[PDB]
């Protein structure tokens, strides 16, 4: 998004077409012209002529098929049904299957997952709000809902509730390179109660923000957040999120890379030798650098 | 005396332009008023019903949205499921 100002000719209709508004009207109008709308099942994708993580599946590669086109009755009617059925963590990514099959679909997006917002499960909730966030992702919006949807649950003490908004946050501002949300993201980066997953979920968030922005206080949040983490919790499965976030905050720039990882020299080898190569392959991209 | 001024709402695909003013005493239209506009336009109560301006959320009833930033041309996005008692 072009972040400039009314002065120019015709500002509204720009600023929309840069915020991908009718992205979405054109889209279903054409796969309607092409009559390529019908919802296809999962099942005969399948091709069953001849379990709770094979249903889960199922529902994923639904979402996936009907993704952005938001027409889907079968977690719209019965979808309450199905994630009731559904058994132990695939709530939520029901639920942000859902929000797939309504990405870009920004108003009929986000009444058709209010309905879901005040879900019972925790898991749900969250996947409630990750579903608001990638229906916003992408698309760009004047008063830009998420922002104020995620308002309690950007920082909620649950982990699974603030895994679902920081998630969609991240989603929704990706390329945005907002202050307003950076500086609402990265103290919730700063938090010590949230698990390292979750902090690695927020790293994750920030970068896809900032990618290609070099923020510097983000870059610092990073570092200074692996510092305060041992070294020993740090290394174990999940702190390879913070250099992917420091890698998309640096995409495409290269050399000042050196600065970055001479910060991060300190670290010790087994998580170091990882985070600087990645980092350094990130910011080098796109460039052929035998 | 009618503070009137401009707002876009937009929900379920469906966005009117409305001039709307103060009419509860105040000077400027408030939560109060718009709560009021929503519920005679739609008739969602304001316990479910999510206005969001700017990506700011409106939680206090009582928070003038004149001082908050809303001028013309401003929109704003509702939320909620329109009920039929």
């Amino acid at each position: 998004f072009l972040e400039l100002s009314e002065d120019v000719e015709e500002y509204e209709d720009l600023t929309e077409i840069m915020s991908n508004v009718q992205l979405n009207s054109n889209f279903l109008a054409l796969a309607r012209e092409l009559d390529i709308m019908e919802p296809k099942v999962p099942d005969d994708i399948y091709k069953t002529h001849l379990s709770a993580r094979m249903n889960l599946a199922s529902s994923f590669v639904n979402g996936f098929v009907n993704a952005a086109f938001g027409q889907d009755k079968l977690l719209t009617d019965d979808g309450n049904k199905w994630l009731y059925k559904n058994k132990d963590h695939g709530m939520l990514s029901a639920a942000a299957s859902l929000g797939m099959i309504l990405l870009w679909d920004v108003d009929g997006g986000l009444t058709q997952i209010d309905k879901y917002l005040y879900s019972s499960e925790d898991y749900i909730k969250s996947g409630a709000l990750l579903a608001c966030g990638i229906v916003n992702s992408g698309v760009r919006n004047e008063c830009d809902p998420a922002l104020a949807l995620l308002s309690d649950y950007v920082l909620h003490n649950s982990n699974t509730m603030r895994l679902g908004s920081i998630f969609g946050l991240g989603l929704a501002y990706a390329g945005s390179n907002r202050e307003d949300v950076l500086t609402l993201l990265l103290p919730v980066m700063g938090d010590s109660k949230s698990s390292m997953e979750v902090a690695g979920v927020t790293a994750l968030a920030c970068g896809m923000i900032a990618v290609g922005s070099c923020n510097g206080d983000v870059t610092s949040t990073i570092l200074q957040t692996i510092m305060e983490k041992s070294e020993t919790e740090l290394k174990d499965t999940y702190a390879r999120w913070l250099p992917l976030g420091l890698g998309l905050n640096h995409l495409g720039k290269g050399e000042a890379i050196e600065a970055i990882l001479a910060a991060l020299e300190v670290v010790s080898e087994p998580f170091r030798s990882f985070a600087n190569t990645l980092v350094d392959v990130c910011a080098y991209a796109g460039s052929g650098n035998v | 005396a009618a503070a009137g001024l401009t707002v876009t709402v937009t929900h379920s695909n469906e966005k009117h332009d409305l001039h709307v003013t103060s009419q509860q005493g105040s000077s400027e239209p408030v939560v109060q008023d718009l709560a009021q506009v929503v519920e005679e336009v739609i008739g969602v109560p304001q316990s479910f019903q999510k206005l969001i301006f700017k990506g700011k959320s409106l939680k206090e009833m009582e928070t003038p949205l004149s001082a908050l930033g809303i001028q013309d041309g401003c929109r704003v996005m509702l939320i909620g499921k329109k009920n039929s008692p």
